[PDB]
């Protein structure tokens, strides 16, 4: 603490490469064992660790990633892979090191490693200095005297890892949730084909040969890429309001939902945002205005719910970048319930998914206070 | 298999010209009673050898081992293609520096299947949908690679010389 | 206006084949434009334009000495659109072998061969031939602004932008009001020469833009590029050949000015076939440039041609780092004496038709000593399509650090040689200032934590009272 | 048929045999078999604007969960969660 | 429709001739001519010949 020398990094460290391996049979399903790990998500699908030049990971060295990003770092969890770029970084000593220490003291180096420019290798930087270092407490009480502060950063890290298993708790019983509850209404809940609910309009877009037309003015033009959020208040371009001249573009009302109908979906689940602006959109999607017989959260949350069945209802339509059409899209029918119980049951829905995500109220921009805060707090180590 | 054909300074004329094999190791005394002399000691004409690289007709034995434990420390895939090593390096010295940066590709044979390796198995320019996965140039990434790095090609796969 | 006529050029020459076959037809026509035009306003600068043949053979010699082309009789571009549309196609054809007469002296010549017979049938290549001399005669060009369009025209999709040249221009020229200028080793076209007098008729005209360039038909296209900008003649050349295996010219002289722009990693097998090993320029590196990696072999080409005054600008790749001892004894024998000055980075792509980016050496015979790594890698504008433009008074910033020696953050400095030998002799890490980097403070985002706990936690408890089945 | 159509081993080599005679078997007498297809009316793919292939595709990668589950893994992570948080508290001097 | 291929012997059952270059649909009517009353065609497509 008040005996702190800055020590060069590879006086204490081991770094090698991975050996070789057949770590790629051309199947790699789920059922196997080993995950293929790599950087940003370290979990690929699973793969068989025996008979094949494995590393198998033994107990906590780290690694780096990669050519040409530099950046990433990984506690090797339990027993896993050395997967085309995990080159190893470990420790020659083993009783000063507990290079889960030098592992948090990467996060003392971002100030070099952040700027990752050319095509670029950088081995002799963490090949030779420096960190600084509790020495001259070596072997005696090193990790006894920093045993406080692993102790918070253990603690702190496995908040911020409990914190997104959690998240993935909520989202997966809440998934469930909207399935169960608020579906296969009766009785006799009323039967209402889509676009009956109120006329939805189709989409419009400019030129971009015209400069007039899109570079300045005050429209949100909402492009699919802004879409897959909620509750837009704004887009990426504030497009020109005289350019609806040759837009094609219908101004829709401050309570609508928007909607993508191109390629995003045949895989996945598709996008729906409240959007509380009066804004035009381009091609590539659509907006839904609904009218008179209904609270506008339950047409969205009932689109939400109803997504896994209306991916499907055009789904295919050629193979193409094409997508759901109009007509099932539009000729679906959903149920439509007495008037007290759309508003009801959508207060409890809306109010669960409020507590999920964003913005306000919502749970990982919370975990990304507490990431702000925890690499502050490691701003806060023994430099004194 | 790595020897030399070292006899005689003597003997100019070479007359029934002598001394014919010696593996590594090498002693000056059993060589040189092996060979005789001209009765005073100028011995190591290094006529004929068999080496994976070029040594002149006038090098000492004792440089002789000591380049022969450089080359016998290394594995027999670079000792394979030690020569194609020294086209890019200049010495075994300079090779036993450098000698776990090279990379080497058992797998790929060419650089279509170089640039398919960083691209598809690492994941060196980031993640890869599966739609734009054979969407993906490969030879103008190769010879970017080329032209960027310094990659050599051999018979058994391809040596990568990193920084 | 200028891009008015640009838009004219870029859209009424485009009939009807790629462009890199009409290419030579349609330069070749604006290039017989242009010594119609030159021939008759010299020859009229006192109205009698209309001529006749009775050209004057005492008279006749005199241009031919000093425009080394009496271009014409009664057979200019003028006197050939108006009777154009009529047989037959081989009047030109031969009136580019008169004007090719031209023996005595200086023929910098045997140069419209480009243009030719094909086509399939004569009577299409007459009138395909004769839209093309019409379409060039329709041009509003009236009279001296005329390469503008050459320069546009060379500019097509598939070159060396104006701006990038105008920097490597700018970097090699200031302080030096001295002769001659000014060399260059592989200039493909005549671009990155012209921007010397572009500015520079201003004090006096030095010596000749000297030259050497590989391609053939890039060297027609050369030494006419450099023709049309009203450039005198006499010693304003370029040589056909490669400068490596046939360097030319040894004797004349050590330069004070070279600028260049080298293909990436060209293919050469020189090492060790002849004698460059012991020549007079390889040999005091110690070694050759390796087998496929041609780039150094040019800047030790560079550094042969220069006198103790000037300095050379030339450009890399930034792949030519340390790639092994064969180039870091190269590096070495630069930094070994006080040759290389200043590298500088440029921000990719900034090409026509390639990705990476590049670097600029600034080499001098000329001592402080210390290597001020001056980088950039924005700004450098590089946003509007594709990476265009560094403007005026955007290279202005580059220059003026370049002024003396100065060590301005965010952006590079100068370094000591102890510290450049002391690490692997690199290019150009120091020294990468520290952007992006923000933090926080405590109270606000621990008190912002423990509000959103308290209402994420009623909203928790009030979701347990909604969890009924 | 998108799967199997043994589509793995590089590059999609190869629809063994034995393999082909599953979609041999079916084509046999008109069979309707699900998680693969089966036949139509006439009337409805002049209902629909005779299409190829949408139907069936049957209803692969839906799975769901029993509340009771995750609602106690929910609760417990909830306990552990604040009492780290309470231990982050006492934790966060300045 | 350049010769009589609207008023052919393959192609006029059909009503129209194949578009101007997706080529397949006119091989499936080549293909259906050449076919007696007791065999099958098995033939292939590319999957965007769906509406079009």
């Amino acid at each position: 603490g008040v005996e702190v020398e800055w020590l060069p990094l590879g006086e204490i460290t081991k770094y090698e490469q991975p050996t070789k391996y057949l770590v790629k049979a051309k199947d790699y399903h789920d059922t196997y064992t080993i995950p293929v790990l790599t950087a940003g998500k370290t979990f690929i699908l699973g793969y068989t660790n025996e008979t094949h030049g494995i590393y198998q990971a033994s107990k906590a060295p780290v690694i780096i990633f990669d050519d040409f990003t530099t950046a990433n770092k990984w506690v090797d969890f339990d027993f896993k892979a050395k997967s085309s770029a995990m080159k190893m970084v470990t420790s020659c000593d083993d009783n000063k090191t507990l290079l889960k220490y030098v592992y948090y003291w990467l996060n003392t180096l971002p100030s070099e490693f952040a700027e990752g420019d050319h095509k670029r290798q950088w081995i002799s930087n963490y090949s030779q200095k420096k960190i600084p270092i509790p020495c001259p407490d070596n072997p005696e009480k090193s990790l006894a005297i920093q045993s406080e502060i692993v102790r918070i950063l253990d603690k702190f890290t496995a908040l911020t890892a409990e914190l997104t298993a959690e998240l993935n708790m909520r989202k997966k019983q809440y998934n469930y949730y909207r399935d169960q509850l608020l579906s296969f209404k009766e009785g006799e809940v009323e039967w209402k084909t889509l676009g009956e609910i109120g006329k939805w309009y189709g989409g419009g877009t400019p030129s971009k040969n015209k400069i007039e037309f899109w570079e300045n003015g005050s429209i949100p033009w909402i492009s699919p890429k802004d879409m897959g959020r909620t509750l837009v208040d704004s887009s990426e371009d504030y497009i020109t309001e005289e350019a609806v001249l040759h837009s094609s573009t219908k101004l829709i009302p401050a309570n609508s939902i928007a909607i993508v109908v191109r390629s995003s979906i045949l895989d996945k689940v598709l996008p729906s945002a409240l959007i509380k602006v009066p804004a035009t959109l381009n091609q590539d999607m659509k907006a839904v205005i609904p009218h008179e017989n209904i609270l506008v959260k339950y047409i969205y949350h009932m689109i939400g719910s109803r997504g896994s069945d209306i991916l499907r209802a055009a789904k295919k339509t050629g193979g193409s970048v094409a997508s759901i059409d109009s007509k099932k899209l539009f000729s679906f029918k959903i149920p439509v319930p007495n008037i007290n119980e759309q508003q009801r049951i959508v207060e409890i829905l809306d109010k669960f998914d409020t507590l999920t995500n964003s913005i306000t109220e919502g749970l990982p921009r919370e975990i990304e206070l507490r990431q702000k805060q925890y690499e502050y707090y490691r701003d806060l180590l023994f430099s004194f | 298999d790595m020897q030399v054909y070292i006899a005689n300074l003597g003997k100019y004329n070479e007359g029934e010209l002598v001394g014919a094999w010696f593996t590594f190791p090498i002693d000056f005394e059993e060589v040189k009673e092996k060979i005789g002399l001209n009765d005073e000691y100028e011995e190591y004409a290094i006529h004929d050898y068999e080496l994976p690289f070029t040594v002149d007709e006038y090098t000492s034995i004792g440089e002789l081992n000591r380049l022969w434990e450089m080359v016998s420390e290394l594995p027999e895939e670079l000792q394979s293609e030690l020569s194609a090593l020294l086209t890019h390096f200049s010495s075994i010295e300079e090779l036993s520096e450098h000698q776990e940066d090279i990379i080497i590709h058992s797998d790929c044979d060419d650089m279509y299947d170089v640039a398919r390796y960083y691209i598809e198995e690492t994941g060196a320019l980031g993640e890869v949908p599966a739609s734009l996965q054979n969407y993906i140039d490969y030879q103008a990434y190769g010879r970017d690679l080329d032209l960027s790095g310094t990659f050599i090609s051999t018979n058994h796969g391809i040596f990568e010389i990193v920084y | 206006e200028l891009h008015r006529q640009i838009w004219q050029i870029a859209n009424d020459v485009r009939g009807s084949v790629d462009g890199w076959d009409f290419k030579q037809y349609v330069l070749g026509a604006l290039f017989y434009r242009f010594i119609s035009e030159n021939f008759s306003s010299y020859i009229e600068a006192t109205d009698d334009i209309k001529d006749d043949a009775i050209k004057t053979k005492g008279y006749f010699i005199y241009p031919s000495q000093l425009f080394c082309n009496v271009a014409a009789k009664a057979n200019t571009n003028d006197r050939l659109n108006a009777d154009l549309n009529s047989i037959f196609v081989a009047i030109e054809s031969s009136a580019y072998g008169y004007p090719s007469e031209a023996d005595i002296k200086g023929l910098f010549a045997d140069f419209d061969t480009t243009s030719n017979r094909l086509g399939n049938t004569v009577k299409d290549k007459n009138a395909r031939l004769a839209a093309v001399l019409k379409g060039v005669e329709g041009l509003k060009l009236g009279i001296d602004l005329f390469g503008d369009a050459y320069e546009f025209l060379i500019s097509n999709y598939a070159f060396t932008p104006q701006h990038v040249s105008k920097l490597i221009a700018q970097l090699a020229m200031h302080g030096q009001t001295h002769v001659n200028k000014i060399y260059d080793p592989a200039a493909g076209s005549g671009s990155l020469l012209l921007q010397a007098k572009k500015q520079f008729d201003n004090h006096i005209i030095e010596e000749g833009f000297f030259g050497q360039e590989i391609n053939h038909t890039t060297y027609n296209l050369a030494r006419m590029n450099m023709f049309l900008h009203n450039i005198n003649y006499d010693k304003f050349d370029i040589k056909l050949g490669n400068t490596l295996t046939e360097p030319h010219f040894r004797d004349e002289k050590p330069f004070d000015a070279i600028v260049s722009n080298p293909p990436y990693s060209v293919k050469w097998i020189g090492s060790d076939d002849p004698t460059l090993i012991n020549d007079e320029r390889f040999a005091p590196a110690g070694v050759l440039a390796p087998k496929s990696k041609a780039d150094f072999a040019f800047v030790l080409h560079a550094l042969n041609y220069l006198s103790a005054k000037g300095r050379a600008a030339i450009v890399c790749f930034p792949g030519i780092f340390y790639r092994g001892g064969a180039e870091q004894k190269i590096r070495q024998y630069l930094v070994d004496n006080n040759y290389v000055e200043t590298v500088i980075s440029l921000a990719p792509n900034l090409f026509f038709g390639t990705t990476i980016a590049v670097n600029i050496l600034v080499l001098s015979k000329h001592k402080t000593d210390t290597n001020v790594q001056f980088i950039d890698a924005s700004e450098l504008f590089k946003k509007e399509t594709n990476n265009n433009i560094l403007t005026d008074a955007h290279i202005e910033q580059i220059m003026q650090v370049f002024a003396s020696k100065e060590d301005v953050a965010h952006l590079a400095k100068s370094v000591a040689f102890e510290t450049v030998v002391a690490n692997d002799y690199n290019l150009s890490v120091s020294s990468y200032v520290e952007a992006k980097d923000n933090r926080e403070i405590i109270d606000i985002a621990e008190l912002n934590a423990e509000l959103k706990t308290t209402v994420s936690k009623i909203d928790q408890l009030r979701k347990d009272i909604d969890a009924i089945v």
